[PDB]
């Protein structure tokens, strides 16, 4: 069903160096969060 | 043993010890703690499986 | 040598911290 116009795909990197991608997670955005701003601010997830 | 002692004295993580991927510039004193935590988790997993 | 004693202490501490069992 595609996205929901309020969903961001956040990468999950192994560590802070972000040199190894583990997988991807989809998160809904609250308020008026701009998916574009999340992409530009380098929002991510680290395993450690 | 000479090479391993040299690496330990300079505080560099031994190359033989490094078998799982780690962030660059990671010293041995924190590598020991990380490996200890990983071994603890592995023991919990193995105990649950057995 | 001081390095020898300090490395002995560090390795003993590491042995204490490192767990000693992992069954397949």
């Amino acid at each position: 069903t595609e996205k929901k116009a309020s969903v961001v795909t956040l990468p999950v990197y192994l560590n802070f160096t972000r040199a190894d991608l583990i997988f991807t997670v989809d998160f809904e955005i609250a308020t008026k969060e701009d998916p574009r701003s999340f992409y530009e601010r380098g929002v991510a997830v680290l395993c450690t | 043993l000479r090479t391993l002692i040299n690496e330990l004295v300079k505080g560099i993580l031994p190359r033989s010890w490094s078998h799982y991927t780690v962030p660059a510039g990671m010293t041995v004193i924190q590598w020991v703690s990380d490996f200890s935590e990983r071994i603890k988790q592995l023991q919990n997993i193995s105990l649950a499986a057995a | 040598p001081a390095w020898m004693r300090t490395l002995h202490t560090t390795a003993s501490n590491w042995l204490h911290l490192i767990p000693q069992t992992l069954s397949h």
